[PDB]
């Protein structure tokens, strides 16, 4: 249930144009070489917690996997969001309305949108109550896990819901494997092609390689030693150390007196 | 709808022109008191609530923030601190049946003030005392709705009128109804102060022929300097310079 | 999937009020226009009241104007029906039905065409006390071969006694008449069957009047007297 | 205020001839736009109610295109070319321009058989119910169609009208035919003080009327 997460989860951060170059960034990310959690659904798709962001990615055939429900409870009682896609049909949908323990669909509202060869890579975040979702489709031909390779999720929708997520859920619909990961807080050098595009990235919370070329801004380093950060000791606990008291105030003559 | 069941109506989602209200001049009164009326499709709200009715002649300046009387106490509580529009207009012509329009019923009498902003339809024959008033009217029993008299003989203070209310709100969540703008004809090769949706700046911009992805809008540099820009209305690619300058 | 939830079941006295709700699922309630449309046994439907789909009502009836009220709640998408100061003429089935025409169909306001039916209630408006139905007897024609005998289900109240011939055992033949509010604030009905000479006197003849609301079983035999 | 009305109440219809039924109006509801303001509605006997026609013209959605509704000002046909076996239904027609909103008679079409005249009977109550002091002397008319069917009584040759309950069962499509029951039921002021008991019967299939009758003491 665990697998490795090459080089997946680099996102355009925000649609300004750039040009053969080579631009460091700090914002939430998928660190490079992690663990993520792989799902079968044969012989269940149970329902797991939210992030600062969620890393989702699909390696399908039948295009069974289809819809999210995301939410704080997933019980009505607070708003919740829906996303599907039935047939040459995707609905946006965030009323309230009833998620049971196990939902879903075999063949108050404030918004409504209507409408292995398949890689699909998604990015769910939301910051400003700006619902943020990154895609990005790819042919493949591999059945066993998830490859290596590179490619950027160009944004596709942002929407001004304002909807605290905790957890989520994926929708499959009868009439299969896929892969969960977090996000955290990092730094990625990102090189802009001559379209401006992204066709490669480090990040420099690894090894001390991709450290020094933060460092230097560059991509390639030649043959040399390089100073680059400091190293600080932390204090372990706290000390006060005071003179015992040795004087005492007699409260006891004013209170246990025997006559006021 | 009749005074009793004023209709409550929000909206989300849009642009919110305006336009028709400021020039509108066969409408009587268009009046807002929380902001200065014209200039308020150049800003944003978060959401506006629209409340509709048909009321009497006199009652027309009775709903106005934090002005009260007979409809404003029992029928429309209007809070003190409420900034807003009211809109009304004379409709003697279609709200008065030559017999009589009895359709618009209203309440004056509850024994308790309802709270702003919401409607409460409860019509039991009034309780006065301890008599149970179950269809028995009268002394202590007070029969709850009075059918508005709409007639041309009536006097101006008993006229229908039609009057809508109108409440802004921009909360902490994101707006989403922002005023409609007005878009310049494009200029080429001059020194000009341009605005692109926001983003500022003042120089010389002229045709490009950098290719831009599908999603993307502006165009920087390495020292964050925008060189160029996408023409928000028609789709190109333009760089700016700025305009000349050195030592004499 | 629209399902239309009628609540306010109960028995109504003449000179007292009414109240009735509809709740309606699988649609918006605020897109279309809300009516009430009553129909009595042997009588077509009449509309009795409406309300558009801004919430503003239509009018009222001829024959009930300045007692009905009507009212919408876009709020809780319910919708209340208030009967002020009913009478006993008054009696009859109310009905609650939805427009179809969607917001913004181009004229004039869309707010016509009632489509989705449910059902009402047993509704009654009287004030009479629980009374247990009575069966006579109805003897053969004395004209000799086949013959029709018959039971008459008279002063029962409130509806409806279930009225059954042998226990279902000999069923076919069977004609019920319908029972009818006669002028003395009772209701009657008859039941006839046509019998061959093989069941003409030999047969022993049973029928059954079953009052669940007042629990009066009553399993009459019948004796053709001269 | 508003007066629609439907005819016929009812015509018996088979599959070589349209069904078509008139409604008659008091205003003109062909409005001056190009447009039309008059619905058709289709009961279904034993299911929920059903719509017919939008605006006269308008085509509604899940019911045949042979539905027309057609006409001018206030008269207006409901004309059905093809019918299929489960199209026995009752109709309205209603009024989509001002107030009260009228709907039209509820004209019932159902399934044409052929005319049988009706077996007359009498029969006067028996001891279990003349002990309870009631006399129900009933008239039954068995098997007869179309459903009109006509009974008088008279007493002493005294016509009575209004105490006798005339009654209707429904077509049981076992033999599609009619029972109607005329029971006179009385206290026992006019059945003692009174003799005489004729039933009249007028039926389609009778040309003459039928008079059975009996003296008291049977
Ligand atoms: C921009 O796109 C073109 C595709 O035709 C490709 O040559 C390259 O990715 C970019 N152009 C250059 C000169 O690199
Ligand atoms: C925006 O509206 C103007 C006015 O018709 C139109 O000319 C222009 O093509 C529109 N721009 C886009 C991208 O649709």
């Amino acid at each position: 249930a665990y697998t490795n997460s090459f080089t997946r989860g680099v996102y355009y951060p925000d649609k300004v144009f750039r040009s053969s170059v080579l631009h460091s960034t700090q914002d939430l990310f998928l660190p490079f070489f992690s663990n993520v959690t792989w799902f079968h659904a044969i012989h269940d798709n149970p329902v797991l917690p939210f992030n600062d962001g969620v890393y989702f990615a699909s390696t399908e055939k039948s295009n069974i996997i289809r819809g999210w429900i995301f939410g704080t409870t997933l019980d009505s009682k607070t708003q919740s969001l829906l996303i599907v896609n039935n047939a040459t049909n995707v609905v946006i949908k965030v009323c309230e309305f009833q998620f049971c323990n196990d939902p879903f669909l075999g063949v108050n509202c404030t918004f409504e949108y209507v409408s292995f060869k398949n890689l699909r890579e998604f990015v769910f975040k939301n910051i400003d109550g700006y619902f943020k979702i990154y895609s990005k489709h790819t042919p493949i031909n591999l059945v066993r896990d998830l490859p290596q390779g590179f490619s950027a999720l160009e944004p596709l929708v942002d929407l001004p819901i304002g909807i605290n997520i905790t957890r989520f859920q994926t929708l499959l619909a009868l009439h299969a494997a896929y892969y969960v990961g977090y996000l955290q807080p990092r730094t990625f050098l990102l090189k802009y092609n001559e379209n401006g595009t992204i066709t490669d990235a480090v990040d420099c919370a690894l090894d001390p390689l991709s450290e020094t070329k933060c460092t230097l801004k560059s991509f390639t380093v030649e043959k040399g030693i390089y100073q680059t950060s400091n190293f600080r000791v932390q204090p372990t606990e706290s000390i006060v150390r005071f003179p015992n008291i040795t004087n005492l105030c007699p409260f006891g003559e004013v209170f246990n007196a025997t006559r006021f | 709808a009749s005074v009793y069941a004023w209709n409550r109506k929000r909206i989300s989602n849009c642009v919110a022109d305006y336009s028709v209200l400021y020039n509108s001049a066969s409408f009587s009164t268009f009046k807002c008191y929380g902001v200065s009326p014209t200039k308020l499709n150049d800003l944003c709200f978060t959401n506006v609530y629209a409340d509709s009715f048909v009321i009497r002649g006199d009652e027309v300046r009775q709903i106005a923030p934090g002005q009260t009387g007979k409809i404003a106490d029992y029928n429309y509580k209007l809070p003190d601190d409420f900034t807003g529009c009211v809109i009304a207009w004379n409709s003697n012509n279609l709200d008065s049946k030559v017999g009589g329009n009895y359709n618009y019923l209203y309440r004056l009498f509850r024994k308790s003030n309802l709270k702003p902003f919401e409607r409460d339809i409860s019509t039991e024959i009034y309780q006065a005392g301890s008599t149970p008033c179950n269809g028995v009217e009268g002394f202590n029993c007070y029969f709850p709705l009075q059918s508005y008299g709409f007639q041309p003989t009536n006097g101006v203070g008993y006229q229908p009128y039609r009057v809508v209310v109108l409440s802004f709100e921009l909360l902490h969540a994101p707006a989403t109804v922002c005023g409609p703008k007005k878009s310049t004809n494009l200029v080429k090769n001059k020194c000009v102060n341009f605005n692109f949706n926001g983003l500022t700046g003042t120089g010389v911009l002229t045709e490009s022929n950098k290719k831009f992805l599908p999603f993307q809008q502006f165009g920087r540099d390495i020292a964050d300097t925008t060189d160029a820009v996408r023409d928000p209305q028609t789709l190109e690619i333009l760089d700016i310079t700025p305009c000349s300058f050195g030592g004499v | 999937q629209v399902q239309l939830l009628e609540s306010g079941g109960g028995l109504v006295q003449p000179g007292r009020s009414l109240r009735l709700s509809c709740a309606a699922s699988g649609f918006t309630f605020d897109d279309y226009a809300m009516h009430w449309v009553r129909q009595a046994p042997g009588k077509g439907l009449e509309w009795v009241s409406g309300v558009s789909w801004n919430s503003g009502t239509i009018g009222y009836a001829d024959s009930v104007k300045g007692r009905f009220t009507i009212s919408r709640d876009n709020a809780k998408n319910s919708l209340y029906l208030h009967m002020r100061s009913l009478r006993a003429e008054d009696t009859a089935l109310y009905y609650c039905a939805k427009a179809v025409e969607m917001v913004r169909g181009l004229g004039a306001d869309p707010e016509y065409g009632m489509d989705v039916w449910g059902q009402g209630t047993t509704v009654t408006v009287s004030s009479a006390s629980t009374k247990g139905p009575s069966v006579f007897p109805l003897a053969p024609s004395s004209k000799g071969g086949t013959a029709a005998l018959g039971c008459l289900v008279k002063d029962y109240f409130p509806e409806p006694v279930t009225v059954s011939w042998n226990s279902g055992a000999l069923t076919s033949g069977v004609h019920t008449f319908p029972a009818v509010l006669q002028s003395s604030g009772l209701y009657s009905l008859s039941s006839v069957v046509t019998v061959p000479s093989s069941s003409l006197g030999t047969q022993t003849y049973i029928c059954n009047v079953n009052h669940k609301p007042s629990n009066t079983k009553v399993d009459k035999k019948v004796e053709p007297k001269s | 205020d508003i007066v629609m009305t439907q005819s016929p109440l009812s015509l018996p219809v088979t599959p070589g001839e349209p069904a078509s039924i008139s409604c008659r109006s008091s205003q003109s509801l062909l409005h001056s736009n190009g447009y039309n303001y008059l619905d058709w509605y289709l009961q279904k006997p034993g299911q929920s109610p059903q719509l017919l026609i939008y605006l006269g013209s308008n085509r509604a959605s899940g019911v045949p295109d042979r539905f027309s509704g057609s006409g001018s000002g206030t008269d207006f046909t409901l004309k059905i070319s093809r019918v299929e076996a489960e199209d026995v239904g009752v109709y309205y027609c209603m009024q989509a321009l001002q107030t009260p909103f009228t709907f039209g008679p509820g004209t019932k079409v159902d399934i044409k058989r052929t005319v049988a005249a009706p077996s007359v009977f009498i029969f006067p109550p028996s001891d279990e119910q003349l002990k309870s002091g009631t006399a129900s002397v009933v008239c039954l008319l068995n098997n007869f169609y179309p459903r009109e069917a006509k009974v008088q009584w008279k007493v002493d040759n005294a016509l009575q009208s209004g105490n006798s309950q005339e009654s209707v069962t429904e077509q049981d499509s076992k033999d599609s035919t009619y029972s109607l029951s005329s029971t006179l039921t009385l206290s026992k002021a006019d059945y003692e003080k009174h003799k005489v008991y004729a039933c009249e019967v007028t039926h389609q299939g009778l040309s003459s009327p039928v008079t059975k009758s009996f003296n008291r003491g049977e």
